[PDB]
């Protein structure tokens, strides 16, 4: 139970998102459980690449597709990642991922 | 009134294009069936073809119509 | 509104083991998402009640002018003609089919969300 | 522990006591980003086609209209009345 | 006997001190108006920060970019302010864009005002908290403030690292001219060798000293080529220039 | 349970910038700089000199459901050269 | 089931689809109308820790 | 004691259970119910016409007759051709 | 039956209005919508496997 | 200042995402040499900046042709695409959205007597996308008016119920030719929206700023 909290939120998260999605979920729901893909998903239709994942499909880019998805969603990793840095700042090391030679 | 009587006269023979036009549109729906008789596979991608094509053919029957009402109603 | 996780952790570990099996289903529903049940059936709203006068006076005020136009009787049987079509047009088309088709014109409704799996966010 | 700190407008559970408001767009907001941002910088090749086929329609009705007015102005000068009355 | 009497309404009621008197409503707004007008004075901005100082810690993000932008323009250090700021930054990092991340650590920057949270907040924002694509919609001078911002302070994170490598590229430094071009590889190229960190897109930096190397002097030049031996050895191959085809 | 209660709470309402759209439209149709279809614009002294039935033309006042195509509301203007 | 769900939904509550089911349309499967009974058995809390 | 809602129900209650393919029983006449949609169809379009004629009428139509009358007008103030005439010849004929 | 109008640019202007307040009511209010659902329902199936094979590598339950 | 609460998974949101889906698929962006990574992720977000939005024109341009061609067909109304200058007024306006794009790829610069007479070719785009859609509303709508007085004088010379099977043949002469006139009206707002994205598409085309330099293993 030292990460149990982040682990279980994005459990029930995920399961309330895909219970409702297509079916009867508001958009405000959504963008309360989740407000920085919300966020992410806005800079995309602001900056006029609201059609970014529909170029990668044209250009055939996979990889490129794989990599927009998953760091639009590098967000649910964060608070493990702080909270991971903070443990290793009160012990006084350094955190692993954060450097380059890690 | 024989203006009047020349413009019921040319619009009559106005409209002949649309024989022409309709002769092609029969040309290229039955190749269209044709087509979709050989490849069915993409048939539902001729289908497309065969509206952009009679989309294009059928402009030269509204180039005929537009020419009758600028005979009859100008 | 705080994490509701994080309340469901706080009155497990805020239970004695006496009172657990018996609290559960109070900790399951406290922490439960809220489904706003169905309030007082009301009027009409004022843009749906602006919607219908202003669909039933630009109707009466067309028909006023097809009326008044040299053509008038042809008008008003193209209305007919019209209206018959919208009639024909409930009792044809396939709603279910026509409705899971569009589900199926987008993809986030083509398919399921094929997102977090269990094992991997599990929490032994 | 992880408290609930770190998860604080990062993830968030579904809600318990009630349904929000919804997040706007940035141009839902204001019409000055949505001009700024998208409108003027991707769709000015369309503004720009309104405004040419507003301004050579203009062109066309100041062409009919000279033509009107002037077989208005003859009509008037040979003495005979520009437009049929007809029957009421 | 008008003249007299606009004499008169000139000197007493239209002064500075009204003007600094009725820009305390809104004052990130009317000073980053007033600072882009020009009215750069020490003074008003003395008056400005006490004014903004209790309600730095609630105020938005664009109010926040806006005040740090205006005192960037105006060159006022205030280093309660700045705390103030800093602290706004590091409590709602999640809100704040990344194109207002870049003025901010722009400011932060002029100055050597920098905390370890901060820094990690700021990276944390930029990298996890907006989009990944926003250093390309940047300009490759503010990617490269914030590269020295970072490489001054000593801050390792090789996330942000991988994150505002991404705005550099031919585009990008394109958009720029030429004294600016060259300021710009500079700095990233120095950030880069600080940190060790030599991306697939370090290319595109070398590529912009070494198309044109008319520019650069020979000192430079030894740099740049420092940097070049060094990503090649880190990247895994030799640096080539392409042609047009 | 589901949302639907949520969304059966609230009623109809118009696209967003629809006002802006009827606004435009009708801005268009009121907005045109030249008079009214079948009016004239005439001269003061001539408005208040002749009455209301003389002063509306036939032509503009179609019968609602004439027996006859062509039938007139009113007859304006039996005086004239 | 997805099924059952979409005709709690509101759109199979309007007026074109008032005695239309989702099920007619797309059927539910076998194991997904197991582990719907298996949920609705689990979801008594205690009931999920003595099976486990 | 709502109108509005009242109306709603009575709507659904008549578009979808009211059914005169099968109150009438009208699957031995017909052969299929889209046959039935097609000729109830029609036949809304055909009592449209005759209602509207039937609704005013003796009128002189603005649309072309092909040369036939009602069988009562020959040449009274409905079958006239010329619109000037047949207006003065209607009010010849509502002085009556 | 006329062919022409009484002003070729009032019907113009009424298209160029009609059509922008489409354009704008597009850009605005429908493709927000419209990409916060796709996007989130494609960033998700794009992201399943490498988030949770790095959601794997993250967990120490196993 | 407070937008409104929207379902995931409505049937309008899915309808426009099918339209929206399409008509950017209609003009597909163009592969690059290298593979898409980090390194050519800003040539490829230019290549999209550079990109005329066609996706969303041509979705407004059949939205608006597709409502205005089914508003001819509700009773009491009349199409606006049926009015000479609304369609023709959309038709020009593609045909100038796609020159005032060409011309700004060309440094707004204008453009051996091929060069009159394919400028006459071009040109002749103005008119046959504006007149094709506008001639098809006013057809319709004028066959249906002549086709109607026939029908109606059949009843009102032959009595109200005493023809009923040459009534009944021309009025299911007529309800074809409303189908026909749904279908008509569909297919225009498409036909107008294909040309639309191939007239821009000539002009959409434009240089990939890829890598200059590049470590080559
Ligand atoms: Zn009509």
């Amino acid at each position: 139970e030292e990460e149990e909290l982040w682990l279980l939120t994005l459990t029930q998260q995920f399961k309330h998102i895909q219970k409702h999605f297509g079916i009867d979920l508001p958009h405000s729901v959504v963008a309360h459980m989740d407000p920085l893909l919300i966020k992410k998903i806005d800079w995309e239709t602001t900056n006029a690449l609201e059609d970014f994942d529909i170029t990668l499909d044209d250009m055939g880019a996979e990889d490129a597709k794989e990599q927009w998805g998953a760091e639009n969603l590098s967000h649910h990793f964060l608070p493990l990642i702080r909270y991971r840095r903070d443990l290793a700042r009160k012990n006084g090391d350094r955190y692993g991922p954060d450097l380059v030679n890690g | 009134s024989v203006l009047a009587a020349s413009k019921m006269v040319g619009a009559g023979c106005a409209t002949i294009a649309l024989a022409g036009v309709g002769a092609g549109l029969g040309v290229m729906f039955g190749s269209l069936i044709n087509g979709a008789a050989r490849n069915p596979n993409i048939a539902k991608q001729l289908v497309g073809y065969a509206l952009l094509g009679f989309a294009l053919t059928e402009s030269i029957a509204l180039f005929s119509l537009l020419v009758v009402f600028l005979i009859l109603f100008a | 509104e705080g994490n509701s996780v994080a309340g469901i952790i706080k009155s497990v570990n805020e239970t004695s083991g006496a009172n657990l099996l018996s609290s559960l289903k109070t900790i399951k529903a406290q922490a439960a998402p809220i489904y706003p049940a169905a309030a007082s059936s009301t009027g009409y709203s004022t843009q749906a009640k602006i919607a219908l006068f202003g669909a039933l006076s630009w109707i009466l005020y067309r028909a006023d002018g097809q009326s008044k136009a040299h053509e008038w009787i042809v008008d008003l049987n193209l209305n007919v003609l019209q209206a018959a079509w919208l009639i024909s047009f409930s009792s044809l088309i396939p709603f279910r089919a026509v409705y899971f088709a569009f589900r199926g014109m987008a993809p986030a409704t083509a398919s399921t969300l094929n997102g977090l799996k269990t094992f991997s966010s599990i929490s032994l | 522990v992880l408290g609930e700190v770190y998860l604080k407008d990062i993830l968030r559970t579904p809600p318990t006591g009630a349904i929000p408001a919804n997040v706007p767009h940035p141009f839902q907001t204001s019409f000055y980003t949505y001009a700024t941002k998208k409108l003027i910088p991707r769709h000015w090749y369309l503004l720009g086609g309104f405004t040419f086929t507003i301004t050579l329609y203009g062109i066309l009705d100041g062409l009919r209209d000279s033509g009107k007015k002037k077989a208005y102005d003859e009509a008037i000068h040979a003495g005979k009345t520009p437009y049929t009355a007809g029957g009421h | 006997p008008s003249q007299n009497l606009v004499s008169t309404f000139a000197n007493k009621v239209i002064v500075e001190e009204n003007l600094v008197n009725v820009a305390e409503i809104d004052v990130p707004f009317w000073s980053y108006w007033l600072s882009s007008a020009g009215f750069t004075s020490k003074d008003a901005f003395v008056k400005f920060a006490e004014a903004v100082k209790p309600k730095v810690a609630a105020l938005s993000t664009s109010d926040i970019t806006n005040l740090t932008v205006a005192f960037k323009r105006a060159n006022y250090y205030d280093k309660d302010l700045f705390t103030g700021i800093e602290a706004n930054v590091s409590a709602n990092f999640t809100k704040f864009e990344t194109e207002q991340l870049l003025q901010i650590v722009a400011t932060f920057d002029a100055f050597n005002h920098s905390s370890v949270a901060f820094l990690d907040d700021v990276a944390d924002s930029i990298t996890y908290c907006n989009h990944y694509l926003a250093p390309v919609r940047a300009g490759a001078d503010e990617l490269a403030t914030l590269l020295t911002y970072y490489a001054k302070n000593g801050h390792e994170r090789a996330d942000l690292l991988a994150t505002v490598a991404r705005g550099f590229s031919e585009v990008s430094l394109g958009k720029l001219s030429a004294a600016q071009r060259k300021d710009t590889v500079l700095s990233a190229l120095k950030a880069f060798q600080t940190f060790g960190f030599y991306p697939e897109s370090i290319e595109a930096v070398i590529g912009a000293a070494l198309v044109s190397p008319a520019e650069y002097s020979a000192e430079e030049l030894k740099e740049v080529e420092a940097v070049k031996v060094a990503a090649e050895n880190a990247l895994g191959g030799e640096f080539v220039l392409i042609q047009e085809g | 349970m589901s949302y639907s209660a949520y969304f059966a709470k609230a009623g109809f309402q118009f696209p967003a910038g629809l006002s802006a759209l009827v606004a435009g439209i009708v801005a268009l149709n009121v907005c045109t700089g030249r008079p009214t279809k079948g009016t004239k614009e005439i001269s003061n002294a001539e408005y208040n000199a002749t009455p209301i039935g003389y002063l509306q033309s036939p032509d503009q006042h179609p019968t609602a459901f004439p027996k006859v195509p062509g039938m007139k509301d009113v007859h304006g203007s039996p005086h004239h050269h | 089931t997805f099924a059952q769900r979409l005709n709690s939904s509101p759109a199979f509550s309007s007026f074109l689809l008032k005695r239309e089911k989702a099920e007619s349309e797309v059927p539910p499967s076998e194991l997904e109308l197991e582990a719907a009974q298996k949920a609705a058995e689990l979801e008594d809390p205690e009931v999920a820790l003595r099976t486990l | 004691m709502a109108v509005t809602s009242f109306l709603g129900k009575a709507f659904e209650k008549y578009f979808y259970d009211f059914s005169a393919y099968e109150q009438f029983g009208l699957n031995r006449f017909l052969s299929s119910k889209g046959q039935y949609v097609a000729l109830r169809h029609v036949g809304f379009v055909m009592v449209g016409v005759n209602v509207l004629l039937a609704a005013n009428f003796p009128f002189n139509p603005p649309f072309p007759t092909i040369g036939m009358c009602p069988a009562g007008w020959e040449g009274t103030w409905v079958c006239q051709a010329d619109k000037a005439k047949a207006l003065e010849m209607y009010k010849e004929w509502k002085k009556s | 039956m006329k062919l022409l109008p009484e002003s070729l640019q009032q019907e113009a202007a009424t298209a160029a209005v009609v059509a922008s307040w489409v354009l704008w009511h597009l850009d605005t209010q429908l493709l927000p919508t419209i990409m916060r659902e796709h996007k989130l329902h494609a960033c998700w199936a794009a992201a399943a496997k490498r988030y949770n094979e790095k959601l794997f590598k993250l967990n120490p339950s196993y | 200042s407070s937008v409104r609460d929207v379902k995931t998974g409505s049937l309008p949101t899915n309808f426009l995402t099918g339209v929206y889906r399409f008509w950017r698929s209609q003009n597909p962006a163009e592969k690059p040499h290298d593979p898409v990574n980090d390194r050519l992720l800003p040539a490829v977000v230019d290549a999209s900046d550079k990109r005329a939005s066609i996706g969303t024109w041509a979705t407004t341009f059949f939205c608006t042709i597709i409502s205005c061609n089914l508003l001819g067909l509700m009773p009491f109304n009349e199409a606006p695409t049926s009015g000479l200058g609304f369609a023709t007024g959309l038709g020009v306006s593609v045909w100038a959205t796609a020159t005032i794009l060409g011309l700004s790829k060309t440094g707004f610069k204008f453009p051996f007597i091929f060069v009159p007479l394919e400028t006459i070719s071009y040109t002749f785009r103005a008119v046959s996308l504006g007149v094709r859609l506008w001639v098809n509303m006013l057809a319709g709508h004028t066959l249906l008016h002549i086709l109607t007085g026939m029908a109606l004088a059949l009843p009102f010379s032959l009595g109200f119920f005493s023809m009923v099977p040459a009534t009944f043949g021309v009025c299911c002469l007529l309800s074809a030719l409303v189908g026909l006139e749904y279908l008509v009206a569909v297919l225009q707002s498409g036909v107008f929206s294909i040309l639309s994205t191939v007239y821009v598409g000539e002009f959409n085309h434009d240089k990939f700023i890829g890598p200059a330099a590049k470590i080559v293993k």
